[PDB]
């Protein structure tokens, strides 16, 4: 029948979306 | 157990709520002839005689 569902979840996953950017070991 | 930390505790708690929104979605999808079987307390009569 109608609204007979299941919900998948996408998360964009980056540099950006995890703190990432940016990442330097150096001077 | 005391062993695992609140991180583990929060993926297995992720994982229990999934199943238990399972199983509440079967209990409230399945239906039968446009019967709702699990989903409310009834009683179903069946015609066995003449």
């Amino acid at each position: 029948n109608d609204n007979q569902t299941i919900t998948i979840d996408l998360k964009q996953i980056d540099a950006k979306t995890l703190g990432l950017d940016g990442f330097s070991v150096k001077n | 157990t005391g062993t695992n930390s609140e991180s583990d505790l929060s993926s297995i708690q992720d994982e229990i709520k999934s199943r238990l929104d399972e199983i509440d979605r079967v209990s409230g999808q399945t239906q039968f002839n446009g019967v709702n079987v699990l989903a409310k307390n009834g009683s179903m009569k069946i015609q066995v005689g003449a």
